[PDB]
């Protein structure tokens, strides 16, 4: 019954983002992107641009 | 929907302080009735005419 | 007793808890009765179950010396509601009230099993200023010091004594190898879902009381000689770092880009601040010198 699927999970993912992203950069400002994204699990995939754009 | 802001405050001042009067947390619906006896019930509950 | 009770009978006794308390005006019997399914609560064995009569049972307080005892009799039961399985730090008089039913007697070990739960209960609570103060506040027993181990753990409270854990796996591991007091290591190590979770978060203490006392020479340390003056693992070392890292009660900086990394301090990346402190303090500690030196070069020189 989602009135749009463009916004209402796809938000709650987003800030969900950044939201993993400090827990895996929380821990210390220096950090291998693989690691720290094998928490996101994708250590390359969108972590990279996602954090770009941040 | 039955006819018995300013009251409100004293409503809970009477039920929820004769529940510590009970000396217990948790509220009932009789509560409310213990609430709407000591108020301005002066003549129930209908000018009759 | 009709069957020694059950989940049917615990629920009778709750529901008869709450009710009469006013309608009894009860001083004594009431105590030792909103205790009284304090085992149909536990027996229950469930901990949000304990812990709703518990929030039962602050409505009765100022307990101490019902009787002249009846708090020896209850505390048992007040400790009891978080005793072998509650949070390891608020013990504080919890794991404190085994200690006076002892001190009341002059017992040997049963009073050695009260002073071993008085002090070998906080190293499993974590650091804190009243840990630290209080196990040496408390300081200046006599029946205490008679103890290995409490002289062993009391070290502990400084340099960390960063120590081959095996060692003190030994140290406290022959407590249950006792032929004499042997309380003590059944109430700290005759435990198995405690007292070996007891040998981990003492494992936890090591690493992170290290991590304290360690922070002097640091901002050059790599992992893996980490772990070789850790007394434990590189990957355990790893997760040692995870967790205290994630905790980040202190602020240190890391990376594996190289892996020699430490448990800093912010790293020094102030300005002249530094040279300010060091400097003036330094150039005043100079004039200090000076103003001393006339006076005590004077005074070597009296006599002549």
């Amino acid at each position: 019954d989602d009135p749009i699927i463009s916004t209402h999970l796809a938000k709650l993912y987003d800030n969900l983002l950044e939201q993993n992203l400090i827990r895996v950069i929380e821990p210390f400002s220096r950090v291998q992107i693989e690691h720290i994204s094998s928490l996101i699990k994708l250590s390359k995939a969108d972590v990279e641009r996602k954090l770009s754009q941040m | 929907a039955r006819p018995d802001g300013a009251d409100i405050n004293s409503i809970c001042q009477e039920s929820g302080m004769l529940a510590v009067r009970e000396n217990r947390y948790i509220v009932l619906a009789k509560d409310f009735e213990k609430a709407y006896k000591t108020v301005i019930k002066k003549d129930e509950q209908e000018h009759e005419f | 007793k009709e069957q020694n009770g059950d989940v049917k009978e615990a629920a009778s006794i709750l529901q008869e808890l709450q009710v009469e308390t006013y309608g009894s005006m009860e001083k004594k019997e009431r105590v030792e009765f909103i205790l009284e399914q304090m085992r149909l609560c536990l027996a229950v064995k469930d901990y949000i179950r304990t812990q709703i009569i518990s929030k039962k049972i602050n409505t009765k307080f100022f307990q101490e010396e019902n009787t002249e005892k009846l708090k020896l009799k209850y505390y048992n039961l007040m400790i009891q509601l978080d005793q072998h399985e509650g949070s390891y730090l608020s013990i504080c008089k919890h794991y404190r009230a085994i200690y006076d039913t002892p001190c009341i007697q002059a017992e040997s070990e049963k009073w050695q099993q009260a002073l071993k739960s008085v002090v070998l209960y906080v190293i499993l609570a974590p650091f804190d200023n009243e840990q630290s103060d209080l196990v040496h506040r408390i300081s200046g027993d006599k029946k205490l010091e008679e103890i290995p181990k409490y002289k062993d753990l009391l070290k502990l409270f400084t340099t960390m004594e960063l120590m081959r854990w095996s060692t003190l796996v030994e140290d406290y591991g022959m407590e249950l190898r006792k032929g004499s007091l042997e309380s003590p290591a059944t109430d700290v190590f005759g435990s198995t879902e405690e007292g070996e979770k007891r040998w981990k978060d003492l494992k936890n203490r090591v690493v992170e009381h290290n991590i304290r006392i360690m922070a002097k020479y640091y901002t050059r340390i790599t992992m893996k000689r980490m772990a070789q003056l850790l007394d434990l693992s590189v990957d355990e070392s790893e997760a040692f770092l995870s967790n205290l890292v994630v905790n980040k009660t202190i602020f240190a900086k890391v990376d594996r880009l190289a892996g020699i990394i430490n448990f800093q301090r912010p790293k020094d990346p102030n300005n002249l601040l530094n040279d300010w402190s060091q400097k003036l303090n330094s150039l005043m500690s100079l004039v200090n010198k000076t103003t001393h030196l006339i006076a005590k070069e004077e005074m070597i020189h009296n006599l002549q």
